[PDB]
């Protein structure tokens, strides 16, 4: 990996302070190097390696997440999606984040239209 | 009959392949056969070696780390867990993790072991089906 | 329908703690004793859960409880269809029996021996 | 073309409010146990919405009513409802709040049914919705 990231075995990770939205957090790591996407943690072994980077970058916890939580529907139990709705309406689509809980690391929900740092990974 | 190059035991027919997959393609691979069925499937001590010889004399006994029909996890309707009252799972709130195993059949010598590996991992298989 | 003495009520169940330490296998059929569907405690849904919080802190205070719940872990059934009879992992599986602790408010529940003693909650319908 | 008998239709959907209410999950697999293919009845369209509104109460004499759409969304299990950014399947999280599931419902109040949350468990009566191939 290049220069002020991490490395685990085949992917690297960062932490940046900067402040964006979560829409350019997305984007921005896109540009770094290729399949560079948000970071990800599809493992016990793996979260536990990042909660170790995002506490010697920073002294807390406020960034975003490549998980999209919210409500919505992939798709009715039918076929067809989500696409009108009636509800009583009271607060569902969210995009998950991530801070200290006295212990590890635990992901909380966010608005997605909010401006907080973030994390990019990508592939050797 | 078991079809050419399916091997048989009594009524159970065994051939794995070479094509490294995760675990999902491999259980969504076998179904898509002749015999809708499932992968490997070692229910007694007596299968797990038969299963282990068309397994290594077929892939050169080279030491491989072949997938196999477990999946357990802690999540969703097909959570591993139960209530005593016997209703359903509809909330939950587990200390540890939402975790996804899938097991495997890592072999060193004489009869391969199982130990837990990250599902998206590219490993071999095998299927499995009983014969009508 | 009303629950009987020092035991609570939300509408349609009743809820009670107790201190003696009992085995989860003993503690879930103690229950059966005192009532119909006397079966552990079994949170439905997140309103069923803040209602029994607000008794495990008021029947054991010091905020330290442990008690046990109705949830456990299966046999593990393979795709096919028969359970897992042959088990040859490289850790033996053993059907952990979980149970329930104070985390800073709310509670959560962690994982222990179907062997241990500690505290129990029970349940039943009031129809 | 053509529904069965006793099955109420628009176009090409047809829909059928039945008398007994059961959970959640024996309403939506109980409609797949029928002739035609079809799942619960689904609201993909609002000149199809309240279309319902009217065809149910018809039949249940039109007071008020709580139908199961059939909207199954929780926050775990493959059962997607969350998706990572780089199509990772979902194998591994760790959330925050309380791992419920909650089941929408449809409530009858005042003109057009609204869509409240309940439990899954709960009973209540409910109506399919199916088509034919063209």
């Amino acid at each position: 990996c290049p220069l002020h990231w991490s490395s685990y075995n085949g992917y690297c990770y960062r932490v940046f302070s900067e402040l964006k939205t979560w829409e350019d957090a997305e984007s921005f790591c896109y540009a770094q190097h290729k399949g560079s996407r948000l970071a990800s943690i599809h493992s016990r072994e793996e979260e536990a390696f990042v909660g170790k980077l995002a506490s010697q970058t920073l002294k807390y916890t406020s960034m975003w997440l490549g998980l999209n939580n919210a409500w919505a529907a992939c798709k009715w139990e039918w076929s067809d999606d989500a696409k009108l709705d009636y509800k009583v309406w009271l607060r569902r689509a969210y995009c998950a984040v991530m801070v200290v809980k006295t212990d590890r690391i635990f992901w909380y929900n966010r608005g997605c239209e909010k401006t907080v740092s973030f994390l990019c990974k990508f592939y050797s | 009959d078991c079809p050419d190059g399916w091997s048989s035991t009594k009524s159970y027919c065994y051939r794995p392949f070479k094509e490294k997959k995760t675990w999902e393609e491999a259980e969504r691979f076998c179904t898509e056969q002749e015999k809708e069925a499932h992968l490997v499937s070692m229910e007694n001590r007596l299968e797990a070696v038969f299963v282990d010889m068309v397994m290594e004399n077929n892939f050169e006994n080279k030491i491989y780390r072949s997938w196999i029909g477990l999946k357990i996890e802690n999540k969703g309707q097909r959570s591993n867990l139960e209530w005593s009252d016997g209703s359903s799972i509809s909330y939950e709130n587990l200390y540890e993790p939402y975790m996804e195993k899938c097991f495997l059949m890592d072999h060193q010598s004489g009869l391969p072991k199982w130990h837990t590996a990250d599902c998206e991992e590219k490993n071999v298989f095998m299927c499995k089906f009983q014969l009508p | 329908f009303r629950c009987p003495t020092t035991w609570s009520a939300s509408k349609l169940y009743c809820y009670k703690p107790f201190k003696e330490k009992k085995t989860w296998i003993e503690a879930e059929r103690f229950c059966a004793k005192q009532a119909e569907n006397g079966h552990l405690v079994s949170i439905g849904s997140a309103a069923e859960a803040d209602f029994l919080d607000l008794v495990i802190v008021v029947n054991f205070d010091k905020q330290r409880y442990r008690a046990w719940t109705g949830l456990t872990e299966r046999n593990l059934k393979w795709t096919n269809g028969a359970s897992v009879s042959y088990e040859n992992l490289y850790e033996p599986y053993i059907r952990k029996c979980f149970v329930v602790q104070p985390w800073e408010g709310k509670s959560k529940w962690y994982k222990a021996d179907c062997e241990e003693k500690n505290a129990f909650l029970c349940k039943f319908p009031k129809p | 073309f053509n529904c069965l008998p006793g099955w109420s239709a628009y176009d090409q959907h047809c829909y059928q409010a039945f008398n007994e209410p059961k959970t959640w999950d024996e309403a939506e697999r109980f409609c797949t146990e029928q002739a035609k293919r079809g799942h619960l009845v689904s609201i993909g369209s609002d000149g199809e919405a309240d279309f319902v509104a009217q065809l149910v109460t018809n039949n249940i004499k039109r007071p008020e009513l709580y139908v199961w759409i059939g909207l199954r969304d929780r926050r775990k299990e493959q059962q997607c409802s969350s998706e990572w950014s780089m199509s990772a399947s979902i194998i591994y999280v760790n959330w925050n709040t309380g791992e419920s599931q909650m089941c929408q419902g449809l409530a009858r109040w005042t003109g057009f049914r609204k869509w409240d949350y309940s439990d899954c468990q709960a009973k209540n009566p409910f109506v399919c919705k199916f088509s034919s191939e063209c």
